[PDB]
RNA sequence: CACACCGCCCGUCGCUACUACCGAUUGGAUGGUUUAGUGAGGCCCUCGGAUCGGCCCCGCCGGGGUGCCCUGGCGGAGCGCUGAGAAGACGGUCGAACUUGACUAUCUAGAGGAAGUAAAAGUCGUAACAAGGUUUCCGUAGGUGAACCUGCGGAAGGAUCAUUA
RNA sequence: UUUUCAUUAAUCAAGAACGAAAGUCGGAGGUUCGAAGACGAUCAGAUACCGUCGUAGUUCCGACCAUAAACGAUGCCGACCGG
RNA sequence: GCCGGCGGCGACGACCCAUUCGAACGUCUGCCCUAUCAACUUUCGAUGGUAGUCGCCGUGCCUACCAUGGUGACCACGGGUGACGGGGAAUCAGGGUUCGAUUCCGGAGAGGGAGCCUGAGAAACGGCUACCACAUCCAAGGAAGGCAGCAGGCGCGCAAAUUACCCACUCCCGACCCGGGGAGGUAGUGACGAAAAAUAACAAUACAGGACUCUUUCGAGGCCCUGUAAUUGGAAUGAGUCCACUUUAAAUCCUUUAACGAGGAUCCAUUGGAGGGCAAGUCUGGUGCCAGCAGCCGCGGUAAUUCCAGCUCCAAUAGCGUAUAUUAAAGUUGCUGCAGUUAAAAAGCUCGUAGUUGGAUCUCUAGCGUUUACUUUGAAAAAAUUAGAGUGUUCAAAGCAGGCCGCCUGGAUACCGCAGCUAGGAAUAAUGGAAUAGGACCGCGGUUCUAUUUUGUUGGUUUUCGGAACUGAGGCCAUGAUUAAGAGGGACGGCCG
RNA sequence: UACCUGGUUGAUCCUGCCAGUAGCAUAUGCUUGUCUCAAAGAUUAAGCCAUGCAUGUCUAAGUACGCACGGCCGGUACAGUGAAACUGCGAAUGGCUCAUUAAAUCAGUUAUGGUUCCUUUGGUCGCUCGUACUUGGAUAACUGUGGUAAUUCUAGAGCUAAUACA
């Protein structure tokens, strides 16, 4: 006996057919558009979407007056409005089925850092985040797969320490300044 | 196995203590006493986890061994002593008195009482017997055997005992239209009024209880405790008035407060 | 048959490799049931009494009560009469384990015997697929180096859906 | 059938009756055909096909044997659907 | 301390009752394969009866005397299990299949059996006694053994870590705030497996580069893209080196942060493929049905799209091959959902017990109504796990925390086969309520006994009322049998083969 | 995500399996920068073990004449800390492993009105009509003499305690 938990979960599902043109293209488009590292990151978002869709599908089968369906449905919709893949108008359980991978990949910190014009390329954003230049609220995050909340969007600023923002020259600038 | 068990694994402890998984392998293991192991509360949990006074296990025995804590007006230094339903824990150092009442969601809540109310306690009579030259006897849910009871006290009635003495001040009969509380099963901690009982000979008697908010539920006779005469309680209630309000308005209340 | 009748293909016998079966050796090996006989150790019962105290009775004697009783020292012995009590012993019970026959699980070498599958340039014929040159096949019986042949009764999956008042 | 009984039925582990031809025991009789076998042909060889003979058998009575391409290669009971 | 006695506060004890922690015996329902296991058990207890014995008690637990029972095609009994049983795990449309030695619950055993002391609790093995198997010391007289606790070693094999440090945390034990604990915690070994995530980004140059505007073409641009440039440029930085902390029982790791640290940023990304299945080369050397590749089909015999290499390209990526058990694919085990004329397959044929299935029809007076199955509701049902609410672990797998300027919070909820309890419904499916009328419902005749009120209380007889079985009759029921299956048995009639 | 694709033929349509495809576990190959979480002598042999450790314990409150310490006050039985030993309790929990075990174990449900129970928590404890202002004997520890090659082996001799034994 030991005081440790063994609650570990797989976050991606591999495709049934390993080599298939039309599919490989579609995944590489997603990588190319949102500068993802490998196809695991696309399968991760497919798996999460699939689980949300399966939850919506298994909720639909219950009657419209059931307390459980009402409570669970509202909670799911609230969370998907909170994360920012829907709006208050389209907040019906039926519309959960009308989402896709694009909607979820748009909410990556990498994507938002590129879309707000902090970085000048989708590839630059991932590096900039990973190099500890970017911060949300007063918290320095270096996770490209940080899924940004709707209300947390309006402040992604450069971390104050950073050379780009804070105002402290790095190794290259220091070395060039000493030999200048 | 051979002889009685002495340990208790952490995950095997009863859920209403809310011990987390990672802190250790073992648990408190309430020692033998008036209340059952499954339905009691160790002082180590009450002090450390609920009142947030002690951090580690040593600080709890450092509190208790200095003899600052009484249970029902009697000093207990045993940190794993079982204090259960209606038991009054008294801290005369800081002048704080608590009665152990179950809350709505079915666990012992940190419900403070005035020092004037920490004088008596209500108790459900388990049996009634007589022996040795006929001095009749009574036995209650917290194992307090009392001699010469009032002959109007029958089985499943409630009695109010002054803690300084060991004598019955007043008693409540178990009849229709009396305020009761559930102490076992799905409906644990719900307060309501008796509507009727359905006697099943050679089996458990089932009672029907109507809540203050028009909610009607059933329960076994063994898991009933009369707390009030008519509708008026003889003790203070927890934060909520024992009203089981559902997840819908739980969310509405939580979001309304925000 | 499609490399197309210069086609395909059957069995005996022959060489090689790999499996399995049968088999005298009343074959060993391990393990489990048990007939019969023996019986370590504890536990129980009936005895037993190595030792260890106490009660006692006088010899030499102090004080108190009044020749006798209580009170303090010591040594002797009474199969005196009471308690404790170890070794050992008959009997009882649970009973490991041991000696000898019987029943039986699996593995296990074996002279010699008799099969199957794969190997494709071995040898002798050509049984089958065309009416395959004796239509083929089934059941059963007998006989031949081998495929097979023959009797008797069926089947068409035949080479005939039909043969005439 | 303007008779009777009134659900007594359907299909079936176990368990039963029958079951071509050949085949094995005892009895009867043996005309034809005819496994085995003896010859005569054909053949490179023929241990077969073709022909002459011929034992068991083919036939009957009493015991076994329980199999066939025992085939419509198609289980049985009930409803509906074209001439 | 109070006027020589009387006392307050505890601690050890204590026959017995209650209680808590249990434990032990039971009740009902539920388990894998096997008929090349069809009858088993009962001499020596099998099933039951009476009396005991023994035991903490109920009981064939055991003895005595009796009875002859008990279980079984609804699968007994026997054998097998690479069988500890559950909570669960993997996979997955719906149904299912497979695994579950392994951290929680229950059981069992300390090499194999057997017997027992002590104690509330043991048939205890880090207690003892004996035998069986192994084996240690020895002065040969005797003595001492038990890792399937933590390390570690040998063996076995395809298969598995350190003779480490600490009671600080979670708890346990003791006369006990103070002692001890290889329970447990913390490091070391660790590509069992799971989560996040490096190996570069931007700017400036030229393209017999691309798109957008002008010219019919040639040829014209700070509008937007581009690489196989070791071309040009500073900006950013974690890997490592190493102060100081913080973390910790003491350390480590992480987080924090001085100093150093990027131009083949040589601070170098691998493992498998490139004929089809199946994404990627009919490019160039070599070998010549030899060497080898190839899960399968096939490629190799002198121009090899497949072998050994070079170059190039594809796939997944800090991982990717290979082998083997298992799941989906497998509607190739078929309940949902498969086949059986010829592909593998309906018994040669009929009877027949068990098994399964079975035609219309019938609109409440504290006890009932004819009893179930079915269906809906209720209570009971350990957490962990799974689903799922809340919560920015920096995100996530997680965790059960946290949030506001002493406070306001949370630690929900759902599911939990079957069977057993509980209250409604009465369609559907079984069963029966009156047929030689001892049938229902009503008042009427008697036999025996009894209730325990009564003659103010008290003793003897006789009573009624309260309550039963047995009967001798009577009135009434609209008195009691549904139909007769294009279900089936049987009867009879004239034929038929 | 309720999925299929190659392979019998000169070609076709089938039945049918072999092969491919993805997941999960054990092994193993080659490769291996950062960080968190984390299984791990189960399968074969419940086969066999050197060595070290894993169960001990004292409060004001059962027994203190060990100078092992110094301290009063010196006619004060016992100032205190306290080794050792007697006494009390624990060692039947925990941990390990899966050989056994097929209505057995075990799971859900009920019963003890048929039984035991240390401990805790309550009740009870002059309810009995018959030397007490404290009774008796020993043995550890300690001292002293020993035996055996040998073990957590122990005999003999001299004192002394009780909440031990009476």
């Amino acid at each position: 006996p030991v005081a440790r938990s063994w609650v570990c979960r797989k976050t991606y599902v591999t495709p049934r057919r390993p080599f298939e043109k039309s599919r490989l293209d579609q995944e590489l488009k997603l990588i190319g558009e949102y500068g993802l590292r490998n196809k695991r990151e696309v399968w991760r978002v497919k798996f999460t979407l699939a689980k949300i869709r399966k939850a919506a599908r298994e909720l639909l089968t219950l009657d419209e007056k059931d307390p459980r369906r009402l409570f669970e449905g509202n909670a799911l919709l609230r969370r998907l409005v909170r994360i920012g893949v829907l709006d208050e108008g389209k907040m019906k359980l039926d519309y959960i089925l009308g989402l896709k991978i694009e909607d979820f990949l748009e909410r990556r910190l990498q994507t938002q850092v590129f879309k707000l014009g902090l970085a000048k390329s989708i590839h630059h954003a991932r590096v900039l985040i990973r190099q500890r230049h970017i911060r949300v609220r007063k918290q320095v995050v270096n996770i490209p797969s940080f899924i940004v909340r709707l209300d947390s969007q309006k402040h992604i600023d450069f971390s104050l320490r950073s050379p780009y923002g804070g105002g402290r020259p790095g190794r290259v600038k220091r070395k060039n300044a000493k030999k200048g | 196995a051979r002889g009685p068990k002495k340990h208790l694994k952490r995950v095997a402890a009863p859920k209403h203590w809310m011990l987390d998984k990672l802190t250790g392998v073992f648990a408190p293991r309430p020692s033998t006493g008036p209340h059952k192991l499954r339905e009691c509360l160790p002082l180590i949990i009450f002090l450390r986890n609920r009142l947030k006074y002690a951090l580690t296990g040593d600080e709890v025995k450092k509190i208790c061994m200095q003899r600052f804590i009484k249970i029902d007006g009697k000093v207990r230094t045993d940190i794993t002593y079982p204090a259960g339903f209606m038991d009054v824990i008294s801290i005369d150092k800081t002048g704080e008195n608590f009665r152990l009442i179950y809350d709505t969601k079915g666990r012992f809540a940190v419900h403070r009482i005035t020092p004037e109310e920490a004088k008596y306690k209500l108790c459900k009579v388990r049996k009634i017997f007589v022996g040795t030259k006929g001095i009749p006897h009574l036995v209650t849910h917290d194992a307090r055997t009392i001699r010469y009871p009032d002959p109007l006290i029958k089985v499943n009635d409630t009695i109010q005992i002054d803690l300084e003495t060991g004598k019955i001040t007043d008693f409540i009969k178990f009849d229709t239209g009396n305020l009761c509380m559930v102490t076992g099963g799905a409906n644990l901690g719900r307060i309501g009024v008796i509507t009727n009982r359905e006697r099943h000979p050679g089996s458990f008697d089932v009672v029907h209880v109507k809540d203050a908010n028009g909610n009607s539920f059933a329960t076994r006779l063994s898991n009933i405790f009369v707390i009030g005469k008519g509708n008026k309680p003889w003790i203070s209630l927890p934060r909520g008035k024992g009203i089981r309000l559902t997840i819908a308005e739980e969310r509405d209340k939580r979001l309304a407060a925000k």
